[PDB]
RNA sequence: AUGCGA
């Protein structure tokens, strides 16, 4: 799952006596453990593991004389796929006030994930059954998915039965 | 000390107070002090005995 | 409002709702350090303790059954047939 | 034309026409004339009712307004007389701020022992260069005042007297009392006082102090203030510096040929070089 | 302004474009699935205002939709029946053509010019082209024109006759739709191919003419003297 | 607002009384299911005797006052077992004794069915270990007292959901529009107002068809063939 | 909530009643006068809508309470409405009462003794004496003043008798008499009363010809001319727009002259408050100012949205101040300016201004009473589809709640619910610490918030909260030996510490599905923490009661924080109490699908 | 029609007897139904 | 417990002599005075107070506007939902009021 | 009508008594006994000391403490009485009953008790043992309990300084031991109770 | 609101 972010430094763009925020540091007093995530340019190392709370970038506003950071606020960890520096359509903007950061969130099939045949017979995965506990055929295999038969008498998804017998024939 | 668990919600008299004599005051004091001695309230009790002494003549 | 004891006319049995509230309030009392009148017998859940107290009717609570007029009957636990 | 419009309406819809006509009915002649006379009488009643509130705006600007300022002398015939020192520094405190030792002291370090506050600012270095004569004692007193205000501004986050005292150099009690009383919202009380004097400076008071500071720079700079260098020096928002200077009523715009020449800035950057000035005819 | 309107979909103007609503005209391409992306461009809406309706006759799938709207591509919920979907073989006219030459051929076929006809009624077939009333004939001539027209349509010798013309024949019917031969070539016609058997070649049919057309669903069910496609 | 008073009368939270008993019996639906399955309860007599053991409770109330009412009224009621010529001298026992206090205060419909069961099961009473209609009837009455609706039960709401929820599964208006036509609007204009008419046993089918034609409205239009205006 | 902080001043009833401008001025924390809202593009205007007397703001203390934005409850200011207007809420009423008067006598055009008749009925219905209310009609006899006074005597005697009886019999009380039927008999009576009130198309008591009253709808009333037959009849008895002020001056006097009856007309129950019935009740001479605390802008993530009240109120201040300035301009003309018809236009400004202010205040009440999609007024704020009551009172968001897609689990009890350890570590119970739970809570503390049977927080008995969110095993270790500390303040000696323990296998939880179609669809299940889960685990036997299916259905999990609610969720809402539906009493809870085929197969005589 | 009931209530000078379960919710009061149909008191030793 | 105790449950000030929850205020403290609950209806203007026909000692309380009052010290705190307070916002504008009953009055 | 409201100010703000000097030689009888009704909470933990529970809870912190309603410093309590929640016990029963909150285990009760109150008023002539002597006041201590001070401004100029030095009385001899004074005011806005004496009346 | 899970 990809989530794309726009990191803007022109929230208030503001009159225009300043526009100085610059990604980076100045006071040194920031926690140097931020380098574990943000490069000396204030942007995270593309590829970085990011967790809720981690700084996604660091910048400096002269008004505060402080190195500030945009914190990541999410329920899950991600990985940085791309960091894109945007100077485009701008008149000058060389100070690089817009950066777009792409997060890569891996999504493992999990209990509660919805699944469907091409027949609208949708179901959540109730459990990830141990392979030993699955039923094994005399061919020596254990199925990928088990769907309860009791769904069919109301749904009459008999096209799905034919797809089962056709996919088995067609694989053989 | 700000709520019910320490302070009553409401207090009202039902008749006009009664002007306890020095002797009634002293008898109350002696009974009250003796019953209390029998807790930072002790320090106020320490003042009450001085009041008692002052209600006896001299601290 | 005081329904005379000679005049109490309501169900001798504890309602499910009465029993429920009793168990909650008494449990809550013990959980706020009310003195337990029964053997703790190992228990740590105040609610199950209050259930033990109900089993022995040691509970010291009284039910005020209201009548929609507003008259009420004060009933001890120790008399209303619990169940 | 509206009437003609009505005709068009008449053709289009009976019902809608009816509605518009109803509107006309509602209007009627509107002001009746005999009715108008009666109404005039009513107006008299209104006079009694009327919320005889005041001038509305003149009073507000004169009095507490968007940000408080030192007392301007509207009848000043010279900009320097608009905000006299006693308006900048209260008479009671001004009479106690004696800087003779500061003027007489040549050693910067000893002068520092004479200052009421010491910090990381370059201001004292800037104004000190220009203060060599005893006639500038008053001017030096104003320098004292900025130092004092700077101490207040940087420690406006301090919420108790003792911690504030930790930043100053044994300033006269009168100065602290005046600043806290009129430029801060004190949390008053003997209960707090038995522990310490606790207080806080709210944003409007902060705005007030900043206006007083700009007033100081404006006076020492003869009402000609470089906007850009000052903003950079004080670590303030450009919009905040502009707004605060406008509250004082200075004119801020690109530098004139004379101003660019005097300040040594490229004429091409003059229009971008903002200057605050004050004139004779006081601001409205 | 067109970025704004196109960014909100609140098209508003002093004529109202003769449209019942001022929102909902714009949709996010929502590429969450390629299936969804292609599904977006064959989705068509009955409009928000009929979504507001309480009834369901608008939602009822009508048999007229055969070949034009999908009988199974319909969302479930409020939009059900409102968010129809085009058939995978459906096309939309985006131009109009050679309408100018059609009067000439009709005149050749026996249509009396309306200045000369001097007649009007359900008792006579009215030949119209794009809402330009050109003439009147007998209802029998209605049928002769419709069929001979289809022959000249499938033929290639009459360039004033574009393949995609829809031949609306309306026979006389007791309390039926008001008779006439309404041809259409203009824009926005929905058009779908069927195989014309007498010339064994593809022919484009629209939903209007379809109503009165016998289209066998497969070759073995072609009923004698009935299915023309 | 509609709930059970402690006296078993249905009062609103306002205090306005709506019904003097729930369905007129104060019986809980969550109990009734077996309250009328007597033979089964009997095959599990000893178990139910273990549930509702009376010796714990037989000491706190009276099992006769209502039974006495049962004797005088059961006699006169069996004497009056025509409807408007009712045993107006005897209200039902539920009016005369708190059903929570004198075991036997039961709807006369239930009392009658129970006795008739006890008589119709004399052959089951020729299959018991020794159980008698006074010991079994006593047990079933105790089931009745212990099946009563509790004081304070939210029976108004219970009713309301019991009408809504099953109405989701859903010549004259039927179903939801009909329920709406009644419950929701109390409309004085039914869409299909009908009046059912019982016809005497003597009324022939042909007489009935004559009356059906004879009562129906007849407009002049209904006989008109053609109108020509010249 | 804390059980450790009781209150004993519960509300027992609610009286409704109209405010009064003098009351507001006495209570008002300030008059807001300045149509400015913010100044210099960024500052709180002195004595304006954002004056600190209206509450705290921006680290500025409430100028009425000196309290922070997180502390000052806020205080209500007020606006002195120039001229008096019409209250929209009662505008239909005041119109009605306007139609009922006499214009030369200023009484109701209904027979005075008949009026008195009404007053009698309404007094008896304050006590709800219905039978007597019907019994009054029997008092019966050109009609002499001695006779009309005789009717007044018999009627007053009838009042005294019905009262003396009912008070003697205790069939009512000093507090009046209130029931649904009494309310209905009132609505019927007040209606017939209004119909008789409307019948008089000229005065009877005074014989005067009242003008026909017309209205615009919500901002103007007009006074119609009469016919020369009625005009010359008026001689023997010897359409124009009018301001609200004249309406007030007439209706005040009319309302006082008929105060004796209207006193019982305007109360359904005894007027214990001896309230004068004032015409100023329908008019607003002043406008309040709600707390700014309740007028703060909607900033959602970044966007700061202006308050709609600020906008309508600024519109009121602008219009009103303009009208005050026009009043200054006439106060200028008004030296004398004998023939300057120049004002013949500012006077159009006065009329237009006056309708304008009335309509715009209306707009402040109800957008649908003003003159495309304007900012909502209080009427729109209160109703639409929720009515502040429905959207934040009859239903609210709640704490201690989770929502998740449910997954089956047949091995747990049929009365339990499988809680995933995320929810098992993020849900707490406020445990008062005792000698009997000291061991368990001491261990839970040892685990800390980030472990099993752990705890996120510790609330001291002093009332203060200490979060364990970031405390080290060392710090929690130190507190574990401090969970049982002695008293410190006699103010607090009665309490014991609290531990916000995680939800555990001994807690009950209230599960609720989607369509809350019936009470049986929202039951309490006993919590079972399941390892390595992330989804709510539910037994199949319950799904036909929720009408739930693992297709993707999501459920709300509520964790009650209280022994009263615990006991209910373990004994009443519990699954066992729900074996039968109240609809029919057929069991709604049984095994399903596969379990059915399993019973059919297992129980076959073929099964060995 | 919340506002309509507001008008008729105020004009009546009505007093809420706080009986409606909903109304009581509005005032944040123990609901009068069921477990709130009654009050519970405590027996306490006097000696 | 759900719709109140766990949502917006607030112990809020109400005036035992006025029966309103929106006139309530914290009185400002003094060099000798702590914060005291005051009801705005229940106080007298220090400019009047019969001063011409007329003190307890402890009935004067001061506003952040430096206003002295006589009385207002008879209000208490009661448990309600905060939305209840939200109602005076609309309702008090609506020209109505709560007579919030209590014990004796 | 405007005299109902003035009856409200005078009759509500009226003062009951003006405790006189005993024999006009003692002190004002500012000590009075008043029967009241209070409303207190009871924790469960006092179920074995309920009358003392109320004492320890509310009455014990009230002694030596100012009450605005009674107008003074509580000198002591007499006769606690729990109002039974259920009638008939010629007030007497081996057990009482109390209402429990509908939310918590806490109880609320009516109580009847006699109070011993120190109710001084302005103008009372009192005698005190000199606590302190500073050039602006004279400290005294009433009954060894109430601190009293007479500030310089309320003292007659006829008083005489001897140097924080020492005061010499109006007669021409320095003050010592006990002082007789009139009560000008009693202050109570802080930490502990308070007062104010005068030497000019 | 557009769309959507149930
Ligand atoms: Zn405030
Ligand atoms: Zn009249
Ligand atoms: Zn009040």
């Amino acid at each position: 799952m990809y989530k794309t972010e726009k990191v803007d430094l022109a929230l208030n763009r503001n009159r225009g006596d300043p526009i100085t925020q610059h990604f980076g540091f100045g006071n040194d007093e920031w926690p140097k453990e931020w380098l574990e995530k943000l490069d000396e340019d204030g942007l995270p190392y593309i590829g970085t593991y990011v967790e809720e709370g981690d700084p996604i970038c660091a910048y400096f506003d002269d008004t505060l004389n402080k190195t500030k950071i945009k914190t990541y606020h999410s329920s899950e960890p991600a990985y940085i796929e791309e960091v894109n520096l945007i100077g485009d359509e701008s008149n000058k903007f060389q100070e690089l006030q817009t950066v777009s950061i792409k997060y890569r969130i891996r999504r493992t099939p999990q209990i509660g994930d919805k699944f469907s045949s091409r027949h609208g017979q949708k179901g959540v995965c109730s459990r990830k059954w141990p392979t030993i506990d699955m039923p094994f055929s005399e061919t020596g295999i254990q199925p990928d998915i088990i769907i309860n038969p009791h769904a069919f008498p109301s749904r009459m998804t008999i096209g799905m039965f034919v797809e089962s017998l056709a996919g088995k024939a067609g694989a053989l | 000390t700000a709520t019910t668990l320490n302070t009553p919600v409401v207090i009202h008299a039902t008749q006009l107070p009664q002007h306890v004599s020095t002797d009634e005051v002293l008898q109350f004091l002696e009974s009250f002090i003796d019953e209390k001695e029998n807790t930072n309230l002790s320090s106020s009790i320490s003042q009450l005995k001085r009041i008692q002494r002052d209600f006896k003549g001299l601290p | 409002k005081a329904i005379p004891k000679d005049q109490r006319a309501t169900t001798p049995y504890m309602t499910k709702y009465e029993r429920a509230r009793i168990l909650g309030t008494r449990a809550l009392q013990i959980s706020m350090n009310a003195p337990v009148f029964v053997d703790l017998e190992g228990e740590t859940d105040p609610l199950r303790i209050a259930m033990k107290e109900l089993a022995e009717k040691k509970i010291p609570l009284v039910i005020r059954r209201y009548l929609p007029d507003g008259s009420f009957e004060d009933w001890s636990v120790e008399e209303l047939i619990v169940d | 034309r509206p009437s003609a419009l009505r005709n068009a309406l008449g053709e289009a819809f009976g019902t809608k026409k009816a509605k518009k006509a109803i509107a006309d009915l509602e209007r009627n002649r509107i002001d009746s004339d005999k009715l108008t006379d009666s109404a005039i009488d009513i107006v008299d009643s209104v006079r009694t009712a009327s919320k005889d509130l005041p001038t509305r705006a003149q009073l507000d600007e004169i009095t507490s307004n968007d940000r408080p300022t030192p007392l301007a002398n509207i009848d000043a015939t010279d900009v320097e007389q608009i905000y006299p020192i006693e308006s900048i520094i209260p008479k009671k405190e001004l009479q106690f701020i004696r800087v003779s030792s500061i003027l007489k002291e040549a050693d910067k370090e000893k002068k520092l022992e004479l200052f009421p506050y010491q910090n990381n600012s370059k201001y004292v270095a800037k104004k000190l260069d220009s203060l060599t004569q005893p006639s500038q004692m008053t001017k030096l007193q104003l320098l004292y005042y900025l130092s004092l205000l700077l101490g207040v501004y940087e420690n406006r986050r301090v919420n108790n007297k003792t911690k504030l005292l930790e930043r100053l150099n044994s300033p006269p009690e009168i100065l602290v009392d005046g600043i806290l009383s009129r430029f801060t919202v004190i949390k008053p009380g003997q209960f707090g006082r038995s522990k310490d004097r606790s207080y806080f400076i709210d944003p409007q008071n902060e705005d007030k102090i900043l206006c007083y500071i700009l007033a100081i720079i404006m006076h020492l700079d003869n009402f000609i203030v470089e906007i850009t260098p000052l903003a950079h020096e004080l670590n303030l928002k450009p919009s905040k510096v502009v707004s605060l200077f406008r509250v004082l009523g200075a004119i801020v715009k690109g530098a004139t040929v004379a101003q660019a020449e005097a300040f040594g800035i490229p004429k091409s950057t003059a229009a971008s070089y903002k200057i605050a000035t004050m004139k004779v005819p006081f601001k409205l | 302004k067109m970025q704004y309107f196109l960014s909100t979909g609140n098209l508003v103007s002093q004529s109202g474009l003769d449209l019942q609503q001022v929102s909902g005209y714009t949709v996010v391409a929502e590429k969450i699935n390629f299936y969804r992306f292609i599904s977006h461009f064959r989705m068509v809406h009955r409009g928000s205002f009929f979504a507001q309706l309480k009834t369901t006759t608008v939602r009822k799938l009508l048999p007229e939709s055969w070949g034009f709207l999908c009988p199974v591509h319909t969302p479930d919920g409020s939009p059900c029946g409102l968010l129809n979907h085009f058939a995978h073989k459906c096309r939309i006219s985006t131009q109009q053509s050679d309408v100018s030459r059609i009067p000439s051929i009709l005149y050749s076929l026996g249509v009396a010019p309306a200045s000369h006809t001097f007649a009007a009624g359900p008792s006579l077939c009215c030949v119209q082209i794009d809402g330009k009333i050109i003439g009147w004939v007998s209802h029998e001539q209605g049928k002769i024109i419709a069929d001979t027209l289809r022959y000249w349509k499938v033929e290639g010798k009459t360039p004033g006759l574009p393949i995609d013309l829809e031949i609306g024949y309306v026979p006389p019917s007791t309390r039926g739709q008001y008779p006439g031969l309404y041809l259409f070539g203009g824009h926005s016609r929905m058009l779908r191919p069927v195989r014309y058997l007498p010339l064994d070649k593809e022919d484009i049919v629209g939903p209007f003419e379809q109503v009165y057309m016998n289209i066998a669903v497969t070759p073995q069910e072609i009923q004698n003297n009935v299915h023309t496609h | 607002g509609v709930h059970v008073s402690y006296d078993n009368s249905i009062r609103d939270a306002d205090g306005t009384l709506v019904q003097f008993m729930y369905g007129g019996d104060a019986i809980d639906i969550t109990k009734e299911s077996h309250m009328t399955q007597f033979e089964f309860c009997l095959d599990n007599y000893y178990a139910l005797l273990k549930k509702y053991n009376p010796s714990a409770l037989i000491e706190h109330l009276d099992v006769e006052s209502a039974l006495k009412y049962s004797k005088k009224t059961l006699k006169y009621r069996k004497k009056h077992s025509p409807h408007y010529k009712q045993s107006v001298k005897y209200d039902p026992v539920l009016a005369k004794y708190n059903p929570a206090k004198y075991l036997g205060s039961v709807s006369e419909n239930f009392q009658d069915k129970l006795e008739s069961f006890l008589d119709k099961n004399s052959k089951l009473f020729k299959s018991s270990d020794g159980v008698n209609e006074k010991k079994f009837r006593a047990l079933m009455q105790l089931k009745y007292m212990r099946s009563l609706i509790n004081p304070g039960e939210a029976v108004g709401i219970i009713a309301s959901q019991s009408v809504g929820e099953p109405s989701t599964q859903m010549n004259v208006t039927l179903g939801i529009p009909r329920l709406r036509e009644i419950v929701m609007t109390a409309s004085a204009a039914i869409k299909t107002p009908q009046m059912t008419l019982p016809i005497w046993n003597d009324v022939s089918d042909e007489q009935a068809d004559t009356f059906c034609k004879s009562i129906s409205k007849v407009l002049l239009s209904e006989v008109i063939d053609k109108v020509i205006v010249t | 909530m804390d059980i450790s902080k009781p209150v004993g001043s519960e509300i027992t009833s609610v009286d409704f009643g109209i405010l009064t401008a003098k009351e507001i001025r006495n209570l008002s924390a300030k008059q807001i006068t300045n149509p400015t809202v913010l100044d210099n593009l960024g500052h709180p205007v002195s004595g304006g809508l954002y004056d600190l007397a209206l509450g705290a703001f921006l680290r500025n203390l409430c100028s009425t309470c000196g309290l922070d934005e997180k502390f000052c409850p806020g205080h209500q200011g007020h606006i002195e409405l120039p001229v008096p207007c019409y209250n929209p809420l009662f505008f239909n009423q005041l119109y009605i009462y306007l139609r009922a008067s006499c214009l030369f006598c200023h009484h109701f055009r209904l027979k005075s003794v008949e009026v008195h008749r009404y007053a009698c009925k309404l007094r008896l219905l304050q006590y709800g004496l219905i039978d007597e209310s019907y019994k009054l009609d029997e008092i019966t006899l050109d009609i002499s003043s001695t006779l009309l006074n005789e009717l007044k005597s018999k009627r007053s005697e009838y009042v005294d008798m019905a009262i003396a009886k009912a008070l003697s019999d205790g069939r009512t009380t000093e507090r009046g008499s209130f029931t649904a039927t009494v309310n209905d008999e009132r609505k019927k009576l007040v209606h017939e009363f209004h119909k008789k009130l409307l019948s008089r198309g000229k005065c009877d008591n005074c014989g005067m010809f009242s003008p026909k009253f017309r209205k615009d709808g919500f901002t103007k009333i007009f006074e119609t001319a009469l016919n020369e037959k009625q005009i010359t009849n008026n001689r023997v008895k010897g359409s124009t727009y009018i301001l609200s002020t004249e309406v007030k001056n007439i209706l005040d006097t009319v309302f006082r002259k008929e105060q004796c009856v209207l006193q019982y007309v305007f109360h359904s129950r005894p007027n214990l408050s001896r309230k004068l019935v004032k015409a100023d009740s329908f008019f607003m001479d002043v406008l309040v100012v709600p707390p700014t605390r309740f007028r703060l802008p909607s900033k959602l993530g970044e966007e700061v949205h202006e308050n709609s009240q600020n906008q309508l109120l600024s519109k009121v201040l602008t219009t009103s101040l303009l009208i005050r300035d026009l009043n200054d301009d006439l106060s200028k003309l008004q030296k004398d300016k004998v023939s300057l018809e120049d004002r013949r236009v500012i006077f159009s400004r006065l009329m237009n201004a006056f309708v304008t202010i009335q309509n715009d205040v209306n707009a402040f009440i109800d957008s649908t009473k003003a003159q495309k999609v304007p900012i909502p007024g209080v009427k729109q704020a209160l109703e639409k589809k929720e009515g502040l009551f429905r959207k934040h009172m009859m239903g609210k968001r709640v704490n201690y709640a989770a929502r998740s897609v449910i997954s089956p689990d047949p091995n747990i009890e049929t009365n339990e619910i499988g809680v995933p350890p995320v929810f098992a570590v993020k849900l707490t119970y406020p445990e008062p610490v005792t000698a009997y739970n000291i061991a368990e809570l001491r261990q839970a503390v040892i685990n800390g918030p980030d472990k099993w049977p752990g705890a996120t927080q510790i609330q001291n008995e002093d009332g203060s909260l200490v979060s364990l969110i970031g405390m080290s095993v060392e710090q929690r270790k130190a507190l574990a030996n401090q969970l049982l500390t002695p008293s410190s303040n006699v103010s607090t000696h009665t309490l014991n510490k609290k531990v916000y323990r995680h939800i555990k296998n001994r807690d009950v939880v209230l599960m609720n599905r989607q369509p809350t179609l019936h009470k049986a669809s929202m039951m309490g299940h006993k919590v079972r923490v399941l390892p390595n889960e992330k989804t709510l685990r539910l037994h199949y036997a319950n799904t036909g009661a929720y009408n739930a299916d693992f297709d993707g259905d999501e459920m709300n999990m509520h964790f009650p924080q209280n022994e009263n609610a615990r006991a209910e969720a373990l004994n009443l809402a519990n699954t066992d109490s729900q074996y039968l539906t109240p609809t029919s009493g057929s069991p709604v809870r049984g095994l399903i699908q596969d379990h059915i085929s399993a019973g059919v197969w297992l129980t076959s005589k073929d099964s060995f | 029609t919340t506002c309509q009931f507001l008008t008729k209530a105020v004009l009546d000078n009505e007093r809420e007897q706080l009986d409606s379960p909903s109304a009581r919710i509005v005032v944040g009061k123990l609901n009068n139904v069921g477990t709130g149909s009654f009050d519970v008191l405590a027996k306490v030793p006097n000696a | 417990d759900r719709l109140l105790n766990s949502s917006d449950y607030t112990q809020a000030s109400v005036c035992r002599e006025c029966g309103s929850i929106l006139t309530t205020q914290q009185s400002v403290p003094r060099i000798g005075s702590i914060s005291t609950v005051c009801c705005r209806r229940c106080s007298m203007r220090f400019e009047d107070a019969k001063k011409l026909l007329t003190e307890d000692g402890e009935k004067i309380f001061i506003d952040d506007s430096q206003i002295w009052e006589d009385g207002q010290g008879n209000k208490f705190v009661g448990g309600n939902e905060t939305t209840t307070v939200a109602i005076p916002f609309v309702l008090k504008y609506l020209d109505s009021e709560l007579s919030a009953m209590g014990i004796r009055l | 009508n405007e005299n109902r409201e003035t009856a409200r100010f005078i009759k509500k703000h009226k003062k009951q008594v003006t405790n006189p000097i005993d024999e006009k030689n003692g002190t004002s009888n500012c000590i009075v006994r008043v029967p009241i009704a209070l409303y207190v909470s009871l924790a469960p933990m006092y179920l074995e000391n309920p009358l003392q529970g109320v004492m320890k809870q509310h009455l014990n912190p009230l002694v030596m403490k100012y009450n605005n309603k009674v107008g003074g410093v509580v000198l002591g309590y007499e006769g606690l009485k729990i109002l039974d929640a259920d009638p008939l016990s010629k007030e007497d029963t081996s057990e009482k009953l109390i209402k429990i909150t509908p939310d918590t285990p806490f109880g609320f009760t009516w109580c009847h008790v006699n109070l011993y109150v120190w109710q001084p008023q302005v103008g009372d002539v009192l005698e005190g043992y000199i606590f302190i002597q500073s050039a602006s006041h004279i400290g005294l201590l009433i009954h060894d309990a109430f601190n009293a001070s007479i500030k310089k401004n309320n003292i007659p100029v006829d008083w005489t300084f001897v140097h924080l030095g020492h005061w010499v009385d109006s007669n021409g001899e320095p003050i010592d031991g006990k002082l007789r004074f009139t009560v000008r005011n009693v202050h109570t806005t802080g930490r502990v109770v308070s007062v104010d004496g005068t030497l000019i009346s």
